[PDB]
């Protein structure tokens, strides 16, 4: 019957910058029962906090909990590039209920893409399909621009892609573009180029190879 | 040091009923409330039920009338059942070790109730799609291997269903500068991820590189190399 509301529903900071997480209840929450999580990329959640303040063991310092009734508070005083993750707020004072998650992403100076394409393979080939891998790798911030050419001919719709969740070292991303042809089309052109903008290169950089080469 | 172990099946027919089964390793059964908890695609999390060595059990409300948890306290285990399935209830499953036992003064209740440690996961998926086994083709190094530089190459994983397929490298040998990026649901209805990998150019003529794909819903292995193009 409690709704909790977590905000912001995002939040971008820097390492060493304080990052202040909030959680309101719909109802009151009864005597401390509310707890806080931690979601790190490719993990299952883990209890950082519980009893409003309490810190769970091997759960450092600097994270903190506050606030009474409706309102709550989780404080990170000194952001690393490891605390990027998804927080999650849940009460156990009634029928338990988690918040919608407020997720938490680490600036750093911008760092460009390297780009790398991969030819479908020959083994593939005889399936009857081509799939073209374009890869950025290791970038901020997340946004990025892919565009694919066949002979010089701007590809729309037949191409999907993948991003990685932030690094927890160097808190860069990933990119992989995937772009799907049959092998009759694959074969009709000779020019494959993998077209990168990100704000962190001066002018679109272009990885390409030729059908065969 | 608890430890938490499931299993049950991840695919399922529509109108059908998901089953689920969680075990308690290190820990008593009497101590603790246990509870099950699901993980929608990209979303928050969702309390199902919680049971205790008692029979007694607390669930949802949304869920109430469709829900069945139980113990079996022989094996110290506990299982979930969901009843007309729907591709809504596609989700992550966690076991959970939910509130304390306190005898005082007295409560005789569980107090804590908040989840830790958490269960490895069951990802469900409820689909009339037929099971796939994934091909496993060579992302090939374009780089010269004295360039002197960083080269890169992979493995793609394409066309299984479903969810999920695990990629190693050298059996684990190798994980550092290794990305695998989240599949991709095709439009054939088949899923689609690539792994990558950065290494050192001068190693591309003495170091031998394989991928490791697992797909356990087909019981399929596969070790593959990836070898510069000649
Ligand atoms: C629980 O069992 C684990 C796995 O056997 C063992 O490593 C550990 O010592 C036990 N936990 C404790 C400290 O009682």
């Amino acid at each position: 019957e409690i709704v909790l509301t977590q905000s912001p529903g995002t939040l971008s900071l820097s390492p060493g910058e304080r990052a202040t997480l909030s959680c309101r209840a719909s109802q009151s929450v009864s005597a401390k029962n509310l707890a806080w999580y931690q979601q790190k990329p490719g993990q299952t959640p883990r209890l950082l906090m519980y009893g409003v303040s309490l810190r769970n063991t091997g759960v450092p310092d600097r994270f903190s909990g506050s606030g009474s009734g409706t309102d709550f508070t989780l404080t990170i005083s000194r952001l690393e590039p490891e605390d990027s993750a998804v927080y999650f707020c849940q009460q156990y004072g009634t029928s338990p209920t988690f918040g919608q998650g407020t997720k938490v992403e680490i600036k750093r100076t911008v760092a460009a893409p390297s780009v790398f394409i991969f030819p479908p393979s020959d083994e593939q080939l005889k399936s009857g399909t081509a799939s073209v891998v374009c890869l950025l790798n290791n970038f901020y911030p997340r946004e990025a621009k892919v565009q694919w050419k066949v002979d010089n001919a701007l590809q729309s719709g037949n191409s999907q892609e993948s991003v990685t969740e932030q690094d927890s070292k160097d808190s860069t991303y990933s990119l992989s573009s995937t772009l799907t042809l049959s092998k009759a089309d694959y074969e009709k052109h000779k020019v494959y180029a993998c077209e990168v903008t990100h704000q962190g290169l001066s002018s679109p950089v272009t990885k390409s190879f030729n059908r065969g080469e | 040091q608890v430890q938490l172990q499931q299993w049950g099946a991840g695919l399922l027919k529509p109108s059908e009923t998901l089953s689920l089964t969680c075990a308690v390793y290190n820990e008593s059964l009497s101590a603790f409330s246990w509870s099950w908890i699901r993980q929608f695609p990209g979303q928050g999390l969702e309390w199902i039920g919680e049971i205790d060595h008692t029979t007694s059990s607390n669930y949802n409300p949304s869920l109430k009338r469709r829900i069945n948890i139980s113990i079996d306290t022989s094996k110290k285990q506990f299982s979930l059942k969901l009843y007309s399935v729907t591709a809504a209830d596609t989700a992550v499953y966690y076991c959970a070790r939910g509130g304390r036992k306190v005898y005082h003064a007295y409560w005789s209740g569980y107090v804590n109730n908040c989840f830790d440690p958490w269960g490895q996961g069951t990802l469900v998926t409820v689909s009339s799609a037929s099971t796939k086994g994934p091909s496993v083709f060579p992302l090939a190094p374009s780089s010269k291997s004295t360039s002197g530089g960083t080269a890169a190459l992979g493995c793609l994983v394409k066309d299984y269903f479903p969810e999920p397929v695990t990629v190693s490298w050298n059996s684990g040998a190798l994980t550092s500068g290794v990305h695998t990026f989240p599949a991709v649901l095709q439009s054939s209805g088949l899923y689609s991820l690539s792994s990558v990998v950065t290494v050192p150019s001068s190693s591309l003529g003495t170091q031998t590189y394989i991928c490791n794909v697992n797909h356990k819903p087909s019981n399929t292995k596969v070790d593959k190399r990836v070898e510069p193009k000649s």
